[PDB]
């Protein structure tokens, strides 16, 4: 999170934090309600966002739920579907941590190499955090959808 | 007056006994084997993902 | 390390499960310390060389042993070491302070300290015993409210050390 | 008295605590048993006569000498209070199994028997085998997972006269 | 409990039960899993029920905690709170057990002649017990709040 | 009745009924209707069941009805078949009541002496409600024939 | 004493019919009913307590003279004995509700309770009034339907006593 | 039961003697103790409700366990059970206190008290020291110069039951 941020920054330094990083730490905790409000927000809501996703994401790309698509068939479509769930409920971690850490280290770090065992494409990923994003942001209000677009920008970009 | 002793002070409490919980009892165990079908039934009505 | 938040994120993480309403109790406790943790950490950074200078002249004075010739805080080399371990920790616990959480503490100090001092020849009470000096010193300068909070992860460094 | 319901409760009174995981858990697998309890219940006191009948003419084709002249169950007062003694334990077993526990027992039937029958010269070990000559007889007719269940409460009341 | 209250009343009558009592015991048998909810229900509200409840009696009757009163004072209102607290898990017992009998053995039998030793008015202790009813009512459907208030009930008449 | 009794058994402790003893009252309730479409059926083939019952009767004992025997008359044969009659509205009533109580108490105290001065034969009695039984339990359906049957075997170990 | 149903069962065995259609019209129309009954009965065993509190208030506001000196109900003894008179009659009368018929009146409260008084030298019409501020009472806290269904006990119990 | 004055008599009538000088002294000291019993009993008379109030507040003050789940004093029906014993030994010790004789007390309450407690499980210990407790409150209210007295008869039981 922010505080493990620049708690490690200082320490590979030696030094006590700045200044600086206590104005961030502090604007980081006096944050805290809003962004607590937003994983709130995103967490009660889990199910329409996933459904809505998949619905986006299989009609925008009709070959992934195609025979010999990789999630072809119920079993293999509830695998993509419960993908895009940690893939929420990484981003509602990251929103509440501050940074987009949760998510970097749980969900990014490897991804390649677990999707090439997979057989799962990286653009299919990518346009489904999309259709996740285009959901998730439309429950929340203009900042709030911002704030949480970044997220889903941060993972997109990994994923691709 | 044969004697002044009380023959009933009063009557033993059978609230708690020591040991045979009766949980090992078949029936009690084929009641655990049930419940555990009943909430993997209801696991089951979960979405799949 | 993992502060606060990184905790219950990994409580909830390795059960696979959206935060709770106690998830969301727990990250409200934290952000109401924010501030105070921030304020604590600005004051013990702002006066670092001064809790050193009165913790090292309690240590020596309650222990004249260690600075007579033939104790391990006896050269400029070893006193200058000691008060440099004391920097050490004073600087850890305050990061634990505003992490909320000790395990920098075990990482970067604890692991291996008891066998690294045993092998040095440093006396680990005495050292327990700067680490207290340095925790009744800088409680009176962080405030009840702060000192209780930093008094802690004093107390984690102390029964780590023991 | 006391059920399966009431041990739960007096097990958490006496603990001063609100249900937990483990006493919801208990307290299905009883409502999980109380229709095959009921079942049982039903069909021995359907044939209670029955069993009566049958388990009083084994325990006396075993034992010729309790209804020969001179026998503990030599006149129509004695053979009547005999098999009445019979339905005693017969009904209170089927009170123990639909109630889950066996404290009806101990606090209605056992209580003072052995006495009873020792201030009487009634035979303990025949009473026994008339017992399991009831147990015999009730298992073929509740079926075999009510046999095992009603043979819990029959043995309880062998095993606390012998 | 009702198996309890049915097993004595036929021992009196030194029969087998009825089928309209083995009737009853399968009803009773049917209704456990809604009792088991309801006692979760209201088990995990706990301290919700015991703070609005003291609340609502402290605001309807103010001598209680005014000086000269049975409560008064910090430790006799805590004293106050966990008699309702006690109640409360009586309640949930009384409700598993589908009668008010664990509620009689264990907080109606004898309980004048306690309060008296206790100089402990009865009649607050009335207003308490209305008091947690509506808490307690508050949180539940309106069936289930049916059987709810009947205990809650049987205990308000019980004190009264 | 089942609430007659219920009242009763409160007015022996001078208590209102308890809420375990009103759900009990609640549960005779709701069975009333099936019990009454159960009395109506009885009732409305009442004619064949007492032919049914005194026919099969009279071939297992013909000894009632031979020459010597209690029954034998026309006057005295239509003397047992209004006893059957008797005792079928006897069972009818039983079974809107829910309990034996209205069968005992016309039909069971005193029956013994009264088929004493009668030189009624007892097992004839039993003989004929085990045949009425039968033919009552042919002509209902199978949920309504064991309480049928509970109340028929009542009257027959009373007799025996 | 007799229920509704145990009322219908004797009317048709003194006359030793089946029953037809009237009978099970009766039998359905007391079952309709059993649900409200119910909810009365559980209602007035909560508050039975408060309305013999408010019910002997009116009584004894509207005739002063009872509970004075020289009034029938002017002692602790003979209070007592009043207000333990009128919870008799609430409970009772709460008992025919229930059963549906009054036949419990007759055979616990009317039976011998006029010449009881009589010879006590109890005023009937203050009694009576009694049985009234009680119904009102009642009829508040149980509602419309269940307020007339009492007040049909109640006006018996008045004429009894009357 | 049997006082100070009727075990003079008795004593002086086994062995068929009138009385000497020796039996009129005892007389005298009883007749001359009187008074002062007398005012004891009438305070306790006035203040027994308080007595038992404040003993066993301190008895359960010393022993919170005994009121807590687990103990035997822990239910509303237990606690009733335990105050009324306290007041059963306050009424017979201000009775063997006006009587200047211990004889009531183990005529009274002693007799098979053991044999109860051991099997109800009433602990022996804690039911002597709310005797003591009340010894205390009760000596403390009767005054020095007849708590004296009344410590006697408290010890009596006290040594009875222990
Ligand atoms: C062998 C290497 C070695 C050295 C050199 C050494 C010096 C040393 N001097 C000390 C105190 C001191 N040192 C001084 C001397 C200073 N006062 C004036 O300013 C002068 C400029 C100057 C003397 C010329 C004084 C006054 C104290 C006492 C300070 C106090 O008690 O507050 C102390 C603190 C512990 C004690 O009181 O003994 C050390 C460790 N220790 C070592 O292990
Ligand atoms: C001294 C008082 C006394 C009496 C009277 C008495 C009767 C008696 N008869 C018995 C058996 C029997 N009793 C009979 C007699 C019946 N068979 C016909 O139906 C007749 C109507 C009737 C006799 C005229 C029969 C056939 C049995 C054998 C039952 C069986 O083995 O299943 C038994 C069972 C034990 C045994 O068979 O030895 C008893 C106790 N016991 C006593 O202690
Ligand atoms: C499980 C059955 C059970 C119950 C219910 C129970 C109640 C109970 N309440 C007590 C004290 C108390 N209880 C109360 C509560 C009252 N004060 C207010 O006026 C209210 C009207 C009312 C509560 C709503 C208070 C104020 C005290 C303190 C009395 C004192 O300190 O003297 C005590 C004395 C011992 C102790 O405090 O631990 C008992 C035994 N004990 C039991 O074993
Ligand atoms: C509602 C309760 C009730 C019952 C039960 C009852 C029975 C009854 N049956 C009677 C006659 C009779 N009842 C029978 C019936 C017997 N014959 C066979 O053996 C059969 C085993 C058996 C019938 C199944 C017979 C034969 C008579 C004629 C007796 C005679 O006139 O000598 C009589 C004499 C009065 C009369 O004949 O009108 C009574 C009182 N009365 C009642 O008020
Ligand atoms: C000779 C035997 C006898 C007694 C003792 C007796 C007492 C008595 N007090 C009454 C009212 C009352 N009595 C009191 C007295 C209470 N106020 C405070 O709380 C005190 C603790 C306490 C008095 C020391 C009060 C306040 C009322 C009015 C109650 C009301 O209107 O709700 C009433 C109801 C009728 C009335 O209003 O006068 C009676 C019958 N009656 C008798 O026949
Ligand atoms: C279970 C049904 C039943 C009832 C209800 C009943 C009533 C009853 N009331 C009695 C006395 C009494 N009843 C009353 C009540 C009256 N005084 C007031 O003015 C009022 C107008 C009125 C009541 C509303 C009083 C004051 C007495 C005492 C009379 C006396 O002793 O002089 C007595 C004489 C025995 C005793 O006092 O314990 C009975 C038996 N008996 C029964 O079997």
């Amino acid at each position: 999170s922010v505080v493990t941020k620049a708690i490690v920054s200082a320490d590979a330094e030696a030094r006590y934090l700045s200044p600086g990083e206590l104005d961030r730490i502090r604007g980081f905790v006096s944050s805290g309600e809003r962004r607590l409000r937003v994983a709130q927000t995103l967490t009660e809501s889990r199910e329409r966002i996933i459904k809505q996703a998949g619905d986006q994401l299989f009609q925008k790309r009709p070959d992934l739920v195609s025979p010999g698509g990789n999630a072809y068939g119920a079993e293999r479509t509830a695998s993509c579907l419960r993908d895009l769930d940690y893939y929420l409920r990484l981003v509602t971690f990251g929103i509440v941590a501050g940074d987009v850490t949760p998510i970097e280290e749980i969900g990014v770090i490897g991804v390649k190499e677990m999707y090439r065992n997979l057989e799962v494409p990286l653009p299919g990923m990518v346009e489904a955090v999309k259709a996740m994003k285009s959901v998730a942001t439309g429950l929340l209000s203009g900042d709030d959808s911002a704030e949480v677009g970044y997220y889903f920008d941060y993972l997109a970009g990994a994923l691709a | 007056k044969q004697s002044a002793e009380v023959v009933v002070p009063s009557f033993k409490p059978v609230t708690s006994p020591r040991g045979m919980d009766m949980s090992q009892t078949p029936l009690m165990l084929q009641a655990m084997g049930d419940i555990a079908e009943a909430e993997q039934e209801v696991a089951l009505q979960k979405p799949l993902f | 390390m993992q502060d606060a938040i990184t905790s219950v994120i990994n409580t909830y993480d390795v059960q696979g499960k959206y935060f709770d309403t106690s998830a969301f109790d727990k990250l409200k406790a934290y952000y109401a310390t924010g501030e105070l943790r921030v304020r604590a950490a600005g004051t013990i950074s702002a006066n670092a060389a001064t809790i050193i200078k009165e913790a090292s002249a309690k240590l020596f004075s309650n222990q004249p042993d260690l600075v007579r010739p033939g104790g391990n805080a006896y050269t400029t080399r070893r006193y200058a070491a000691c008060v440099r371990d004391m920097d050490y920790f004073l600087r850890y616990a305050t990061y634990a302070m505003l992490a909320g959480d000790t395990s920098i503490l075990d990482e970067r100090v604890l692991n291996g300290l008891k066998e690294t001092y045993n092998s040095l020849g440093v006396p680990i009470s005495s050292t327990v015993q700067g680490i207290q000096a340095m925790k009744e010193v800088t409680g009176s300068l962080v405030g009840s409210g702060a000192a209780k909070e930093m008094g802690v992860y004093f107390d984690y460094l102390s029964s780590g050390l023991s």
